């Protein structure tokens, strides 16, 4: 468990899901979509990338 | 009085029935060119419909035109024909005859 500390290193911070985050992700792909196909003139495909 | 792949691409994100409603109250050269453009199953599935098209309601048939129009967007002064091809070879033939020898070369390769 004992390791040597190095001032240019640092740790991770477990998980902190947004749950909200990802609901306001998939309604503005909507909207952008739309504004998209809007725009361009032709039907575009959005996907939400994970996190 | 719209493009061919625009209006087929709108039309399809819709229920096949409704494709088929709209390409019969379409212009019959614009379903066409609209056809053309579909998938083999959708345009199977619209000609199948279309063949057994009993009419709509009115009030159905007003809510499709009032969702269309909504569906709308800067449709204003659509297209434009300014020159391709024709220009290129008027461009071409105003290049040098190296230019054109190079011309040659690359047309043949694409």
């Amino acid at each position: 468990d004992i390791r040597p500390y190095d001032p240019n290193t640092q740790r991770r911070v477990v998980r902190e899901r947004l749950q909200a985050l990802e609901i306001i992700n998939e309604r503005f792909a909507r909207q952008f979509r739309m504004g998209l196909f809007n725009l361009l003139r032709r039907s575009p495909d959005i996907t939400v990338g994970a996190i | 009085f719209m493009e061919p792949q625009s209006a087929a691409d709108l039309i399809r994100d819709e229920h096949p029935q409704i494709i088929a409603t709209i390409l019969v109250h379409l212009k019959r050269s614009q379903a066409a060119d609209i056809l053309a453009l579909f998938d083999e199953r959708l345009r199977h599935d619209v000609m199948l419909r279309i063949a057994t098209f009993g009419g709509v309601q009115p009030a159905a048939l007003a809510e499709l035109t009032e969702v269309l129009n909504g569906l709308l967007d800067g449709q204003n002064l659509k297209r434009s024909k300014m020159g391709g091809v024709r220009t290129a070879a008027e461009i071409i033939n105003l290049m040098k005859t190296q230019q054109e020898e190079a011309v040659i070369t690359a047309v043949r390769e694409f």
